[PDB]
């Protein structure tokens, strides 16, 4: 069996306009463990996101947390871009300042 | 003395 | 508080690919002091070395071994990809004895086999697993790993909180605020916010009129935030008007005392 991934996208601080924080796609309770994730900025991919160390919960199901410096303005748009096994084709989710 | 525990072959 | 040490091993087959990726991941509570990849450039990472590297080395033979079983156990084919986990170590309590150990693994996500509370028995998940449990049962291996969970997990555990005590044995309280967003005329989302905190275990709910709203409530996962601390929230979507009446309740290990919040 196959669980499909839950994705969060989030800021390590509360946003401010202008000041330098850090761009959090958070992957969870997806099994298998193999999956994609990319950082978008305005739609490209961000290089060189880092990603912690393959892990999980105690229901056995995977997470990944993919992290990158960035510094937030009112015109950029941010992104996490997905796929898994289990998805037809990549989830986006958008970042919002407000989730 | 190792943290690490030996693990067993299923 | 109590305290837990607990690895978290995943080994995946790849054929065509290699021999099975094994990771090993150790962690206080949740906080991560070892790490092992077999396709590390550089193995093992840290935030006697010898002895417990050659551990995670044999670890990752094991594994591998367990792999070519468990596809055998199951009349599997070559081709396909499979993956083994397991969970083991020791929780303590305040004073620092043993409350209880662990010894676990799943295949392609199922349970599989565990070693009971007891430390002495199995319990097994199919015919299968019965296999697994005869072989262990021959070569007395509760045995084994018994001495591990109540000698050297628990010493261990015991010599890192007190070493690390400044951070593994301080709670920092979540930082709360709630936010108001309307959705329509007739309708706001209130969420209650909860940042900055550590360990990852909160409870965060809210109330109408004193009355549990679980299953009006959204609720996400508890995320890390890169910097050792954790974030929840959780949302209700209330009638214009009527703001003052939902209350928004934090528990947490850091908090003198409970909270109870509000909109404004």
């Amino acid at each position: 069996i196959q669980r499909t991934p839950k994705i969060q996208v989030y800021s390590r601080h509360p946003a401010e306009n202008g000041k330098s924080n850090f761009l959090n796609c958070y992957v969870s309770g997806f099994h298998p463990s193999d999956i994609e994730v990319d950082l978008l900025k305005n739609g490209e991919r961000i290089e060189k996101v880092e990603h912690s160390d393959l892990s999980f919960s105690k229901d056995w199901s995977f997470y990944l947390l993919y992290y990158t410096e960035f510094t937030p303005t009112e015109k950029d748009e941010y992104a996490c871009r997905v796929n898994h096994v289990t998805l037809s084709q990549p989830k986006i989710v958008k970042w919002d300042r407000d989730m | 003395r190792a943290f690490v525990g030996k693990k067993y072959c299923l | 508080g109590s305290h837990s040490m607990r690895y978290f091993d995943t080994a995946m087959s790849r054929p065509g690919r290699g021999e099975p990726r094994f990771i090993s991941v150790g962690y206080v509570d949740d906080t991560q002091f070892v790490r092992f990849d077999s396709d590390a450039a550089s193995p093992r990472e840290e935030p006697y070395w010898d002895r417990n590297t050659q551990i995670f080395k044999t670890n990752t033979q094991t594994d591998r071994c367990s792999l070519r079983n468990l596809r055998g156990y199951y009349n599997q084919s070559e081709a396909g990809s499979h993956t083994l986990q397991s969970m083991y170590g020791c929780d303590v309590g305040p004073d620092g004895r043993l409350l209880r150990g662990h010894n676990q693994y799943a295949y392609d996500g199922k349970d599989y086999i565990a070693l009971n509370e007891d430390l002495r028995s199995w319990t097994a998940a199919d015919t299968a697993a019965q296999i697994t449990q005869r072989k262990w049962e021959a070569a007395r291996v509760a045995e084994q790993d018994r001495a591990y969970l109540e000698g050297t997990c628990v010493e261990w555990l015991r010599r890192y909180l007190e070493n690390g005590k400044d951070t593994l044995e301080r709670a920092d309280p979540p930082k709360t605020h709630v936010t108001h967003h309307p959705i329509s005329d007739h309708e706001a989302t209130l969420r209650c916010w909860a940042l900055g905190f550590y360990p990852a275990e909160i409870t965060l709910t809210w109330q109408r009129d004193g009355e549990d709203q679980t299953q009006d409530t959204e609720l996400v996962e508890t995320r890390p935030a890169g910097d050792r601390t954790f974030q929840k929230w959780a949302a209700v979507v209330v009638p214009s008007g009527e703001e003052q009446r939902y209350t928004c309740h934090v528990q947490h290990e850091g908090l003198p005392k409970p909270l109870t919040l509000r909109w404004e």
